[PDB]
């Protein structure tokens, strides 16, 4: 995921050196910030949303 | 919690390495949009100089 702040148009992300073998296919879409939970951790104090 | 969580609001952890890059390519783009309003700018000046003009035409035009 990347961050879009508020009003921004223009969203570079960047990849150091790799090496793509079998790389098949990117995809994407857009989701607004609040209801996308901050995974990884097990709670969320400030996710206000349901 | 409601004014606990006034302050340490949220990060931005993949956005700490590219800063030096996309500085870079922001003040890029400042120099493109500024170039680009003075000349804007300079067209816009002179259109408003011709329509001035325009007065003097039509004043003149109710010659009877």
């Amino acid at each position: 995921l990347y961050p879009i702040p508020a009003n921004a148009t223009n969203v570079p992300i960047s990849i150091p050196s790799r090496n793509w073998a079998a790389f098949r296919g990117w995809a994407f879409t857009r989701l607004k910030t609040k209801e996308t939970p901050s995974l990884g951790s097990g709670y969320d104090p400030y996710y206000t949303y349901s | 919690t409601a004014r606990g969580i006034v302050t340490d609001f949220a990060f931005l952890s993949p956005l700490a390495s590219s800063a030096a890059s996309r500085s870079s390519a922001r003040d890029d783009k400042l120099t493109a949009l500024l170039a680009q309003l003075d000349s804007l700018t300079r067209e816009l000046n002179v259109v408003s100089q011709q329509l001035l003009d325009l007065r003097q035409q039509v004043s003149a035009l109710k010659a009877s």
